[PDB]
């Protein structure tokens, strides 16, 4: 009825390709976010998926109304009438709206004519990690956005006073990957027609090391210990001996490769190649303590003696101390 | 102050024609480009294309969106884009492209006194390029960007990069994982098909693969596998099945390793630098294998010169090894 | 000719027609009927911890202004005739990538009756989360939700009921079943409110229970398991003399149990605790490696002390098939009750 | 084996319909071309009409408007009908299948081929 | 004689309502339906669906549209379909489904004089279909297509097949690599719903699977692997690593067979036909294994008696798998 | 100002204009003249038996309605101008998933001269189906085709022809070869008519031939195999006294077989014959089990017949070698001939 009235009146002359306040001062726009969940992060294509509730408020002088009415709670078909601003996430790789059943978007407008308008998004933005210390690495992903086409003589974006909230933490997608904390800044990037205000977001990432230790370290230290067994078999056994010898080394060799699926083709060494390196020469050293042994067993049967007893004691003592350096420098030096 | 704004706008858009060129039937309209590189992902060998993120730019005038009486350079939302003429730029090798879309179109429309036009877009390409892998991992792939108008000939438009040699930006902040972009090149110049001769603009990059991945996942494998098969020389020749299951483990391993790095790129029919040392290196474990195969079949008869070739191949194969990897790896690098 | 009739009643009730302004509004509370039924429940991924399902969603509410007197009590209209009135803007609140179905034609219908009610159908296919617990894999059961409701009108505005009674507003096809390796057990059927910085929403909500089904992996993972271990004890039986024959038994189970233990986590999403598989595999790796361990006592023992190489030799060809039984009952029976 | 066996044919005088059909056995031919030669006496062997899997039909510029070819899938044969015959027209007519390589209209494309037919057209 | 039809074609538009279905309110519209299956591919059991593309046509009578003076069938540019009404057809079982647009929206409509209007359109549409492997891969399949208006009811719309059991033509064309349809059918009848009573259609297909690929890929490999662990039975028994070589390597690899052919198909919780035969085959290499242990075991004391196990080993081992043969080709065929 | 001129051309031309109606209609057919300019031939995908192709496909015809006379005889205009007028409506008879670029803007050109003639070339990507007989993989060669018609218009309305001679009015780039294991030794161009449930229709046919290059598959496939075979034979000239060191020879040969018999059918479509690479794994399979069957004739008849056990040695040590070789002459001279 007479809603329909103050409606018609408001979009009269109305010229949404301007925006509020166009000649006179820049346009502040309100930034609010909701997370709905920070799905999984992708370190193969460096990349997390995110699902948010983005809001943005502003004020717009040519949206007022006098009644008793005090706020007009419209839905998505107003969106497209009147001046929005054209927020974009600048480290975005694949981004979309929600579209069913009804586009997802909310309009409400008050009598003073302060506008906030609502969204439901989904992200896939940008992330590149430092796999060093792979797989007890810690990242901080972040979600930029700005406006594309106008300055910051034009917009300025501004944090609420509850800017980015979280729901449950435990229902998001991350498997590998917890959830530590997150921050908000405010910077300015100078680009070739402009400068703008950029707004960031950080989330903090830790990841969690009990897939990898299943997947790989387990089964590479115990791949270590088989090589052990040989030790105390007796020397003249010559095929049980190679056989229990040669195959250690293809298993470690299998180990390395499927380890190196999950990572990037990155050009450097993380730390779970620097463990399955080394379990690799110890399972090689295995099987060189014995040609060694078995070439002295008839010149210096008294040398070849004492050369498994050693090995017995010295090869278990040596990987339990590699051990004890390798887990304190990546838990507690870094 | 604002109500001005309105009227010169609606003034300008009123009898525009957005089927006309600006100058049509006169002088070709000059077009000036400028490229901001975002990131660049997912350079495959296996399809054989590479994925851009840019903010392309173009930058020309149009005399009939010029204003006056407004000392400021409009920025115009951008579906008025819709409503005015803009160069119909295409890419020749683009595969696959789209405009970002959230939250509203990622795209600038700003007008200023004099008619000139800024038009801007947000542009995530996959381009084409075919690259020789002959001296795969080794190799140094050069992957272009083709820009050209589709339907106007040289006699009604023309192309530039705005900034001469600056006009692409963002080059230097690009981390590729398992590369690193030696260089960047701009070309202008013509290009005539059966209906034409049209403007292209060309930005090229040269790209140097990282070795040392590939040094961790198939050359150390394979450098270990063939030092492990001369363990077979320091065992007595009469453990014939020590050495036996010794030289056949490591020669099946070799094969294993060669068939499985072939599975995970195209099926190219010529032979890659990886090739040739997977086939070196097999023929070190074959033999190896072989010699073993002579030494069991003479130590019977005579066992002096069964035991004089296991200490020469202790000696000659690990010496001719290193000069395989001496000649290979100094003809490549 | 009757057909221009129905013309100007439409163009009536057009007439002036406000799509931006809900039905009641200033004056009440636009209430939504809504059911669902669900022609196919379509597939688990546990990788992506979603599932789909295709549904004819129903949604029914009264509008006054679209009161009319004819020859008819219901027009059954084009779907075109639904932009341009008012729906309401249901979302699903787990939804992720979902698809309304365009082919040949918008697969809506519209029905308008004399008093106003109107039908809004739909035919969708939701992509929704279903958070999944693994720790008991592969003998876990999941309760998967679908909840609904408005995205810009609070409780105070629009609410949401069911059409009939909750349990039988959701209705599935009988043979719409395009579940690979879980079973539908049934659903729970519930409303509930939301609340938000914006206020405070109605939800409706729809708990689908699965439960997956084993025989798969008895046949991929525990059978290779339980064949690897009894064959890691065959080894007990050869005599002393082979040393080399015991050594290729051993190692070779050994690495088998490995590469059964790869394997078998290719399937689940990598998570970063040990399900009730990851036990078992465990356990089968404890018994292949302790035979192994086994040989090399009896091959150290041969040469000095003959006769107690036997005694341990005769005392595991009894041990390690009593053990490998026991610890089977003590697991199934442990995971097949909760 | 694979046989391309031709039926049909015989004796017509100054014009009228002689259909012409070819039986193929041991081996199905959905995917591949079925087409129509003709080798008048001494002339040369020379492409009449051709289908492919899809329908699509390619005719001589000799005989376009005049022969109709069709194929039945379901029998694995290919039917030529021949109207408005002259003494010109009269020779022995092959049948073929292939795969079309280097051309369909090309005899050296079809790896199968029938015994022939005689048509003698009397006027 | 042109701008007649561009007269007559304007007066058919002028006060056409496009929301009111031919004979509104009234006896309901009858329309016919053509299918011109163009290709199948794609069936797949992973995704438990098919592929399916054919030239759909719609025939029915509109009053509205009937027009006079003429004698020609009107065939329009396939954009004045946006302006008429058109049935709302859809597939039940279409998971995913794009009608083709290049050059322009694959899509055809044509006028007759008495108002019929023809309406076609090309779409390929991926059905589903699930699958019962249990006889896999010896087994056949019967996969479908429904076709249902989605809001008139059986009161406002009829379906019939056009031109009776000859309406879907182009299946005898098919050459699908892995099946071969047995038969085609057409089916119609009404279903009903809590909305009201709706005419379907249905058309389905029965493929049967080719067994020539498996065969090569899971049969013989099988029957080998068996047949090799029978060389064991003609070793001397006190070759005791080699015969243990023998008998576990052939173990180990029947394992390995049969986890590889699970990777490619659904997480299925029965039986297939094939998985029978690689644990009969499983069974009769650990039995082979299990008899050398027994041999090992007792040839100290009675070696007498382990040569005889030895020789009739050498006739029961291949008797018995080619009975198992007999059964097993005899019951799933 | 100057412009305007053009203004009034382009609405005086559109004035009354028709779009639904083709030239000529009730009176005449509609030729249409085409040629394609190939950019890159794309892919080839044995597993999906189709091809990728991009091209300027351009047409052109004859419109009497819009002939016009003013300062230019050519009138090179936006591409929306295309949506204005009647343009034919083609499409690819076995095409599967096809895109008409429009990035940045749609790409397409329009240039009317002033008898009416247009011009109107748009540029695609093509996924077309080419069937493909695998019997002689992998040196077979294809003929993949390209087939294009109106949809709508059957050819008493509207008839395609070749701008020029057939031959040259389909040209490929030099440049444009994105095939890696096919070779493109040329192309054939025709014409011909298929008749529909509704009509017959011009249909313009290209074929495009590839030859595959044997390269990749020497690596992969042939030389593995060529080297286990003769591995298995290394184990002739061991003493017979190696029984262990023998039947690891024999064992791990047939082993090998098996993987790469498997792994060789992987890019394949799934087809119910065998290809030429079937035959040559199958009779090196034949090889290999037939040198293990060997060895345990040897090994049966040693410390019986001693004499009779070296006898089939020596010959083994001959006729392996030399039928193996005599097979590979036989069967590249077969295949390679074609
Ligand atoms: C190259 O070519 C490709 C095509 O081959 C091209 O892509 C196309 O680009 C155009 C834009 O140039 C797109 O068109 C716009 O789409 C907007 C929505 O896009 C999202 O939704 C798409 C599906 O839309 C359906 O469903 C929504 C609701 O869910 C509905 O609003 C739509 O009408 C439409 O409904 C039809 O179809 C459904 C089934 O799907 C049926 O159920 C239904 O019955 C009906 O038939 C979806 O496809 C989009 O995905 C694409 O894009 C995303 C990125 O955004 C990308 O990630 C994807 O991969 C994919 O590519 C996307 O999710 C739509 O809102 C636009 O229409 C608006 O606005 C225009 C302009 O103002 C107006 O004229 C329209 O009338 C309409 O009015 C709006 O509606 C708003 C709704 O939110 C509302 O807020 C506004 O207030 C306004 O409301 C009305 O306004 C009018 C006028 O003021 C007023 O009278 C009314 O009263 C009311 O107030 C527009 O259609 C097109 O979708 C793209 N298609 C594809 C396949 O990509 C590409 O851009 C080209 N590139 C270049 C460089 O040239
Ligand atoms: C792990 C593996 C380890 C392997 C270790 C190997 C060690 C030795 C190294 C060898 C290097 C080999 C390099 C090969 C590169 C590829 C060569 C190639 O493609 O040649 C082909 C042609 O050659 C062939 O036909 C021959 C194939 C090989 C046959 C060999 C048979 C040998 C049999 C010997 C038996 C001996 C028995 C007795 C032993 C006493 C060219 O055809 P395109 O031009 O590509 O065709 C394109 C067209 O079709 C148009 O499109
Ligand atoms: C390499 C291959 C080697 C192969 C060797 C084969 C040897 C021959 C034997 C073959 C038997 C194979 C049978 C497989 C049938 C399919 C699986 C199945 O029935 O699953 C279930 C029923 O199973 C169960 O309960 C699991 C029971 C597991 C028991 C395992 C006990 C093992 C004990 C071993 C002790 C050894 C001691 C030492 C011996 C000295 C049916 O229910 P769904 O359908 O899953 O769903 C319905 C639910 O209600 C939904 O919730
Ligand atoms: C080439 C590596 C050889 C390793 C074994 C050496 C044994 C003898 C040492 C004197
Ligand atoms: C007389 C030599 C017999 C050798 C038999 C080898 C195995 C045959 C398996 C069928
Ligand atoms: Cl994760
Ligand atoms: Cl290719």
């Amino acid at each position: 009825g007479d809603v329909t009235v103050i409606l018609n009146n408001l979009l009269e002359g109305y010229d949404n390709k301007l925006r509020p306040d166009i000649g006179v001062k820049p346009t502040l726009i309100h930034t609010d976010m909701y997370v709905n969940s920070i799905g999984p992060v992708n370190a193969i294509n460096m990349e997390y998926t995110i699902d948010i509730f983005f809001a943005q408020t502003w004020y717009d002088r040519r949206l007022k109304f006098n009644s008793t009415i005090k706020v007009l709670r419209l839905n998505s078909n107003m969106v497209g009438k009147i001046w929005i601003p054209d927020t974009f996430f600048r480290n975005s790789k694949k981004a979309d709206a929600h579209w069913i059943t009804t586009p997802n978007r909310m309009l409400r407008i008050w009598n003073d004519g302060r506008v906030l308008y609502t969204l439901r998004l989904t992200i896939d933005a940008e992330c590149q990690l430092q796999l060093h210390n792979f797989p007890m690495d810690e990242h901080s992903c972040p979600l930029e956005f700005s406006s594309y086409g106008y300055p910051r003589e034009e917009i300025v974006y501004q944090w609420k006073r509850s800017s980015v909230e979280v729901g449950d933490t435990r229902s998001w997608r991350l498997y590998q990957f917890s959830f530590v904390g997150l921050r908000n800044t405010t910077e300015v990037v100078k680009t070739t027609s402009g400068d703008y205000v950029v707004m960031s977001v950080y989330f903090d990432l830790s990841r969690r090391m009990g897939y990898f230790t299943i997947q790989t370290y387990i089964p590479c230290t115990l791949i270590v210990v088989l090589s052990w067994v040989s030790f105390w078999i007796n020397k003249d056994a010559v095929p049980a001996r190679t056989s229990l010898g040669i195959t250690t080394v293809l298993t470690m060799t299998t180990l390395s490769t499927i380890a190196r699926k999950s990572l990037p083709k990155v050009s450097y060494v993380t730390a779970m190649d620097l463990f399955v390196s080394v379990c690799f020469i110890f399972v090689f050293s295995a099987l060189v303590e014995y040609g060694t042994l078995h070439y002295f067993v008839s010149s210096q049967p008294a040398r070849a003696a004492k050369m498994d007893s050693y090995a017995r004691i010295f090869f278990p003592t040596a990987f339990c101390l590699f051990n004890l350096v390798y887990w304190v420098s990546y838990l507690y030096l870094g | 102050n604002m109500s001005f704004v309105k009227e010169t706008v609606d003034k300008l858009l009123k009898g525009y024609d957005i089927r006309l060129r600006p100058d049509f039937g006169g002088p070709p309209v000059c077009v000036g480009m400028n490229i901001d590189i975002a990131s660049i992902d997912m350079v495959s060998e296996v399809n054989m294309d590479y994925t851009l993120t840019m903010y392309f730019q173009q930058y020309w005038r149009d005399k009939r969106l010029a204003y006056s009486g407004i000392p400021l350079n409009l920025t115009l939302d951008n579906r008025v884009a819709d409503q005015l003429w803009v160069p119909d730029t295409y890419f020749l090798n683009d595969k696959k492209s789209f405009v970002h879309g959230v939250t509203v179109k990622n795209r600038m429309i700003r007008l200023h006194p004099d008619g000139t036009v800024l038009y801007g877009l947000r542009i995530t390409t996959t381009a084409a390029c075919m690259m020789d892998l002959r001296r795969y991992p080794l190799d140094e792939q050069n992957c272009t960007l083709e820009i050209e108008s589709y339907g106007y000939t040289t006699d009604d438009i023309e192309f530039y990069w705005r900034g001469g040699d600056k006009a692409v930006t963002g080059v230097e902040r690009i981390e590729l994982p398992q590369f690193s972009i030696v260089e960047h090149r701009l070309v202008s110049r013509n290009v005539v098909f059966a209906t034409g001769a049209y403007p292209r603009l060309s930005l090229s990059f040269r790209l140097k693969r990282n070795i040392g991945y590939f040094i961790l996942q198939t050359y150390m494998p394979s450098i270990l596998i063939t030092i492990l098969s001369w363990v077979s020389f320091w065992i007595n020749y009469d453990a014939s099945a020590a050495r036996v299951a010794l030289g056949i483990t490591t020669v099946l391993t070799m094969t294993t390793i060669n068939t499985h790095l072939r599975e995970t790129l195209p099926k190219i029919p010529y032979v890659k630098a990886i090739d040739m040392y997977l086939m070196g290196c097999f023929v070190f474990v074959f033999l190896a294998l072989l010699e073993y195969a002579f030494v069991n079949y003479i130590f019977f008869s005579q066992p002096a010169r069964a035991a004089a070739i296991d200490r020469w191949s202790r000696i000659v194969f690990p010496f001719t090894f290193s000069l395989f990897n001496l000649v290979y790896w100094l003809y490549y690098v | 000719d009757n057909t221009t009739v129905f013309t100007r009643i439409l163009d009536r009730l057009l007439d002036g027609y406000d799509n931006r302004l809900r039905p009641g509004l200033g004056e009440r509370v636009t209430e939504v009927k809504t059911d669902i039924f669900v022609t196919s429940f379509g597939p688990v991924s546990d990788h992506d911890m979603e599932y789909t399902i295709d549904v004819f969603f129903r949604q029914s509410w009264k509008d006054e202004r679209l009161k009319f007197k004819g020859p008819m009590t219901v027009l059954r209209l084009n779907n075109l005739m639904a932009s341009k009135i008012w729906t309401p803007d249901t979302f699903f609140h787990n939804g992720k990538k979902s698809v309304a179905h365009n082919m040949t034609m918008p697969n809506k219908l519209l029905r308008i009756t004399e008093d106003g009610t109107l039908l809004y159908t739909m035919r969708l296919t939701v992509r929704a989360e279903c958070p999944m617990h693994l720790e008991d894999f592969p003998m876990d059961a999941h309760a998967c939700p679908l909840k609904f409701g408005s995205y810009a009108y609070t409780r105070a505005e629009v609410v949401y009921e069911w059409t009939r009674e909750p349990a039988r507003s959701v209705v599935v096809a009988e043979d719409g079943s395009r579940l690979n390796q879980y079973d539908l057990l049934g659903q729970t059927v519930d409303s509930g409110i939301v609340q938000s910085s914006t206020g405070e929403y109605v939800v409706m909500t729809t708990h689908f229970h699965l439960k997956r089904k084993i025989g798969y992996f008895v046949i991929q993972t525990y059978l290779p398991c339980i064949m690897t271990v009894i064959l890691s004890q065959v080894s007990f039986w050869l005599n002393r003399e082979s040393v080399p024959a015991r050594t290729v038994f051993g190692v070779t189970t050994v690495l088998t149990m490995t590469t059964l233990s790869i394997s078998a986590r290719n399937s689940l999403p990598k998570v970063a605790y040990a399900t009730a598989m990851d036990w078992f595999i465990a356990v089968c790796y404890a018994f292949v490696f302790s035979a192994l361990i086994e040989f090399a006592t009896v091959n150290y023992f041969t040469k000095s002390q003959p006769a107690r190489a036997a005694k341990i030799d005769r005392l595991s060809r009894i041990a390690f098939p009593l053990l490998f039984g026991i610890f089977n009952l003590v697991y199934w029976a442990t995971y097949l009750n909760r | 084996q694979v046989q391309l066996q031709e039926s049909g044919g015989g004796l017509v005088q100054a014009g009228g319909s002689l259909r012409v059909s070819c039986a193929a056995s041991g081996r199905t031919f959905t995917t591949y071309i079925m087409a129509w030669f003709r080798q008048a006496p001494g002339k040369e062997r020379e492409f009449l009409a051709a289908m492919d899997q899809g329908r699509i039909q390619y005719y001589g510029d000799s005989v376009r408007g005049r022969f109709t070819i069709s194929r039945d899938y379901a029998k694995n044969s290919v039917d030529l009908q021949l109207d408005g015959l002259r003494p010109e027209d009269t020779a022995v007519y092959y049948c073929a299948a292939g795969a079309g390589f280097w051309g369909l209209r090309t005899a050296s494309s079809y790896h199968y081929w029938g015994q022939g037919t005689q048509v003698t057209v009397s006027s």
